[PDB]
């Protein structure tokens, strides 16, 4: 799976 | 010895004339096996390798999951690509990018070596997870502006237990899953050219073609002393069937061609190759 | 500021004329990411298939373009590379000994 994104 | 699951996206805004566009790809290795493109019409997260073609029926949720996932990604990045356009007070007219790499190494016995995530704005580092896994590394004053809301919000700890938890799970998986593709070393087929450019001047080139995976080493020595400082040494690059191609040159005066050995370093071979050429 | 790319253009196998074999064009070390690129055939467009956009440690770009080919002794086969770090397109001519 894809990580968690986080808002930069 | 080690093995790699790495994710890359890439962001970026298209000012006047479209929405920023989002793509993410992800490797394990020197294999591609998923990407995703915001562009599509209803854009899914896509398998990229032969075993993730069986993934829907070993997991019925995967496919889903991570297009939600990265479909809720391009939209946070698009939002971020605004937030850090302000950071640097930039105006609204030209475009910019943003950049994500994470992932895991991975020794032999299931056992992480190393985490990242790392984070670049505009084709330089912008901020990057340390190696603790438990703080952050802000490349400049507008990037402090991330680290600290990422260090108030605990994200460090929500990248680490992915990054323990989920990555080194996933890896195995597709080793394991993949392992006809992936757990292989092909060695290069090698061989030597010759085209000479003057009566008393000639090029020997050695090729190395087909090897997997893409780490290798060309040296060239002229009676055991090392030619590293005079060849020119091409960069590696992919030969479409998942393999790749590199080539390295020498310059050398005619007729004196059987002194020069080319040495050839690859996982897939029992023994480093030396070779010189032959009519 | 932009970063230039390098352009290799070459064959999947060592080349002869009547077998049909598959033509590369490797782009790579560019920024920013949006970029033209096309296998042509004696100057006109192939059709032909681009790999998803990935990078480098550096964070600068690489991308292979590649299509179908059969070489023969007429048909000249070149890649047009366009991209904001370039004054106007670069052209490089395929050449079995790349």
């Amino acid at each position: 799976d894809f990580a968690n994104t986080f808002l930069p | 010895g080690f093995h790699s699951l790495r994710y890359f996206y890439t962001a970026w805004s298209r000012p006047g004339s479209g929405e920023p566009r989002f793509v993410a790809v992800g490797y394990v290795d020197d294999t591609q096996f998923v990407r995703f493109d915001s562009d599509n019409a209803s854009p899914r997260a896509e398998p990229r390798a032969p075993w993730m073609d069986l993934v829907e029926q070993q997991d019925p949720q995967y496919w889903d999951r991570n297009t939600r996932n990265a479909r809720d990604a391009a939209q946070t990045y698009r939002v971020g690509l605004d937030n850090v356009r302000g950071y640097y007070n930039q105006s609204e007219a030209g475009s910019h990018t943003i950049q994500r790499m994470y992932g895991c190494d991975v020794g032999p016995h299931g056992r992480l070596l190393r985490g990242y995530d790392q984070l670049a704005y505009d084709g330089a580092d912008y901020i990057a997870l340390n190696e603790d896994l438990r703080s952050w590394t802000a490349a400049d004053l507008a990037a402090q502006n991330t680290r600290r809301k990422w260090e108030e919000a605990g994200y460090a700890e929500r990248d680490r237990a992915y990054l323990e938890g989920e990555c080194v799970e996933w890896l195995l998986k597709h080793l394991e899953n993949g392992r006809e593709t992936l757990l292989r070393a092909d060695p290069p087929k090698t061989h030597i050219t010759h085209h000479p450019i003057s009566d008393r001047e000639v090029t020997l080139r050695c090729w190395a073609l087909g090897f997997y995976p893409e780490e290798i080493t060309l040296t060239w020595q002229h009676d055991g002393e090392d030619q590293t400082q005079e060849m020119e040494l091409v960069e590696t690059r992919p030969d479409g069937n998942g393999a790749f191609q590199k080539w390295a040159a020498l310059v050398v005066p005619s007729g004196e061609e059987q002194r020069y050995t080319c040495h050839v370093q690859h996982e897939g071979l029992p023994q480093p190759l030396t070779l010189r050429w032959e009519p | 500021e932009p970063r230039t790319p390098k352009i290799q253009v070459y064959s999947r196998h060592p080349a002869e004329n009547g077998k049909p074999n598959y033509l590369n064009c490797y782009v790579y070390g560019f920024h920013p990411p949006q970029i033209e690129i096309d296998l042509l055939k004696n100057g006109q467009k192939m059709k032909t298939e681009q790999s998803d956009l990935s990078f480098s440690k550096d964070w600068s770009f690489y991308l292979l373009v590649h299509t179908d080919f059969t070489p023969s002794t007429v048909d000249e086969y070149s890649c047009r590379v366009n991209h904001s770090s370039l004054a106007a397109p670069h052209m490089v001519k395929w050449d079995r000994n790349n």
